[PDB]
């Protein structure tokens, strides 16, 4: 068995941390959204770092999920950080400058440095 | 030699993850490089989406029909569904373009359809359906 | 839940791995256990084999008609094909029996079907085609 | 062929067959004929047959099995199957033509039950 996208919420102080693994589709995105907005509620966060490390598809569902989290928390005072992007999911990156807007660190100490959390 | 299949499912999210699986088991026999599938899992995903947001609406009643068809190293994907229809298709095809904004849609869909495939077709009419045509040569070694 | 698939290809070997894994994805949406998807894989590589190699006689033309609908935890599996028929369904049915010995049938195809699934049809009009229907209730924790 | 990998090794009158994959119609064709293959260039008495890897069978895979067993029958000699997964094993038992071919745990103890190992 398994769940099509594994989702890892870790919470350190005022900052989420979501690891991704798996395949990241229309399908999977509703998924997420719904798990992060529901931390986002439930505790006050300004950081988030999302770690798609372990991602193994993405199609235009996860650019828009991901872009979505993005405005969500900047609409906050808040900042989000994309590390661990594999050379496919970059590859969507590089379709449209709109996307350019997205900070993209190599590993997640990087990305918490990018956050000023470390 | 001339493999063909023809899948049709109800027009339902989990399907997605279906058809890519499907139709990537079905080029496998081509022995296709990491990012050729990458490439070909990832557009019929997309199309497939179309049908079931755009075309459908999301209502799972809904069928969308995938006919893959290998032949001489090309691979011939379709994506159709006898849906809503896409009124200006020139406009839809345009970067950022969607009409379903409250829903997170980027507007990215047709324009990684076309950096991912040698050939696209959108056919398409109101009130009767739309069908996206793929053509993909793949680097025999 | 309701989900719906149908899938079409040629009569030919390599599909009938094909549609063991079509399947199985398509079934994996009811979570089963892995001996429920290995026999669920048997089945389908049992009738699809029999229509191929019985059916159209290996001809690469003849067109392997599978479809699976799950709902409410059961399966309603049925694999068609328009070939050769079957003359004696009840004869065909026996363990061990086999119509192709010299092709190291072992002749226990059906024998199979109606043990790894709650039920099996088989229909068939000589020259027309045969059509076998298998239905299984998918235990779930 | 495909989805299926045949490793075959020879000892002194005996073939081993190392099946690693998936067993049906299609990768049983090519499996047959791999066999009569080598059955055909060298004096083969016995064949042990090693299902360690073996990740699916259906009918197709009685069917090659048995057909190989006749070809060591018509030698006098025998046919050792081992590794057999439990999936395998309700295959054999199902369709009772295997209260004949024997079946051991390992590779070891087949070639050993041979007189070889
Ligand atoms: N099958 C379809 N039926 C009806 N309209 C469609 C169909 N496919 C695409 N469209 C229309 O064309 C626009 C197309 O593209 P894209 O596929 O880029 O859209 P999105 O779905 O809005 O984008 P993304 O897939 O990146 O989220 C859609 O927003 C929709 O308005
Ligand atoms: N699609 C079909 N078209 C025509 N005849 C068929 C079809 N499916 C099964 N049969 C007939 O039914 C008989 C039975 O089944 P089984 O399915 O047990 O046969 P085998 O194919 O001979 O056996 P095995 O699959 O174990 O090698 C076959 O030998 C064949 O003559
Ligand atoms: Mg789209
Ligand atoms: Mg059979």
């Amino acid at each position: 068995s398994h769940m099509s996208l594994a989702i890892d919420l870790e919470v350190k102080q005022d900052v989420l941390i979501v690891r991704l693994s798996g395949e990241l589709d229309h399908h999977t995105a509703e998924e997420l959204r719904e798990q992060v907005t529901d931390v986002l509620e439930n505790r006050a966060i300004r950081h988030i770092v999302l770690n798609l490390g372990q991602l193994t598809f993405m199609d235009a569902s996860g650019l828009g999920v991901i872009l979505g989290r993005y405005k969500q928390i900047k609409n906050v005072g808040g900042q989000m950080v994309v590390c661990a992007v594999s050379p496919a999911v970059k590859r969507l990156f590089d379709m449209s400058g709109l996307f350019k807007i997205i900070r993209v660190e190599a590993d997640e100490q990087f990305a918490l440095q990018a956050l000023g959390v470390a | 030699m001339r493999n063909e299949m023809h899948l049709q499912f109800s027009a339902r999210s989990e399907n997605e993850s279906f058809a890519r699986v499907t139709v990537a088991a079905f080029v496998a026999q081509l022995d296709p490089t990491m990012d050729e599938l990458t490439e070909i899992k990832t557009v019929v995903s997309e199309a497939v989406t179309n049908a079931i947001i755009h075309g459908y609406n999301n209502d799972p009643n809904g069928i969308v029909s995938i006919s893959v068809i290998i032949e001489d190293g090309v691979v011939h994907l379709t994506v159709r569904d006898e849906g809503v229809g896409i009124p200006d298709i020139e406009e839809a095809r345009q970067p950022l373009f969607t009409t379903k904004p409250e829903l997170e849609r980027s507007g990215m869909g047709f324009t990684i359809m076309e950096n991912f495939m040698d050939e696209v077709i959108v056919e398409s009419e109101v009130n009767k359906g739309t069908t996206v045509y793929l053509k993909k040569h793949i680097v025999k070694s």
